[PDB]
């Protein structure tokens, strides 16, 4: 019988992608509950072609494991009396613009399926390691003050996270626990700031009202050239103090 | 003289202890 809440989250991530029963993972070789460096076990990466009434431009969708408890054993996450969640209680995802190079090549360009970029998994390595080491889960609405570049580019204006829950994935329970699906959206400087100092929802649901900005499902566009407030400068008239 | 076909070998974008794999790899 195999690890019952990698089982539940692979059972969920089957129906929500019928077609797509092999994906891609970035699998650890010196697993975390061995002694290694990086606490997720893997992360899926699927191909998503898209959704036009929602807003939702082509990308790719990466799905991590090991921040919930995938083993139910206490390898990695101690099991208390009384507590509902899987180990932290969530596990992260990240949605990616394809890049119009990308998008030039799967349509007509030939021979072989276009392989996901493998730097968002990094990426969560590295949330995950933050959370770990912290203690402090991530919940809807949070921002993770991250000040560098996502991708390690020296030119993407994305530096920083907030955390939305994942449209697609919601939230599960499993044998081992309750398992949020927390993405991980990328955001500028002024975003980040409106998010910290009046609230994280109110910036997420901001950044979903237009394509240019993420769409329903709050896709992250490493190229993103302006914040939703340059953008759609009516977005200011929310952030001002109210006195009194 | 001094070529080199050494190659050793950091395997996922800068990391060094991960894979790519298929699911299937993983688990049955």
């Amino acid at each position: 019988k195999p690890p019952p809440g990698l089982k539940a989250i692979i059972d969920h991530l089957g129906q929500v992608y019928p077609n797509q029963p092999n994906p891609l993972q970035v699998t650890t070789l010196l697993k975390y509950w061995l002694g290694g460096q990086d606490p997720l076990d893997y992360i899926s990466m699927y191909n998503y072609p898209g959704d036009v009434d929602r807003n939702v431009p082509p990308h790719w969708h990466y799905i991590s494991f090991g921040l919930s408890d995938l083993h139910g054993d206490e390898r990695v996450h101690l099991r208390e009396e009384g507590v509902t969640r899987s180990g932290m209680g969530f596990e992260l995802t990240f949605r990616l613009a394809k890049t119009e190079i990308e998008l030039k090549q799967q349509i007509e360009n030939p021979e072989k399926p276009q392989r996901p970029p493998t730097w968002p998994a990094n990426l969560l390595q590295a949330i995950g390691r933050y959370c770990f080491q912290t203690g402090n889960g991530l919940c809807f609405g949070d921002n993770i003050p991250w000040r560098k570049s996502l991708d390690g580019s020296t030119t993407s204006k994305l530096q920083n996270l907030l955390v939305a829950q994942d449209p697609q994935l919601g939230c599960i329970d499993t044998p081992t626990g309750t398992v949020d699906f927390c993405q991980i959206v990328g955001v500028f400087d002024d975003e980040l700031e409106q998010a910290s100092r009046w609230n994280g929802r109110g910036v997420l649901n901001f950044l979903r009202q237009d394509m240019q900005t993420g769409g329903d499902w709050l896709v992250t566009n490493m190229d993103r050239q302006m914040s939703v407030f340059e953008l759609f400068p009516e977005t200011l008239l929310n952030l001002q103090d109210d006195l009194e | 003289a001094a070529p080199v076909i050494n190659s050793h070998t950091c395997f996922v974008s800068g990391n060094s202890n991960m894979i790519l794999n298929h699911m299937n790899d993983n688990f049955a």
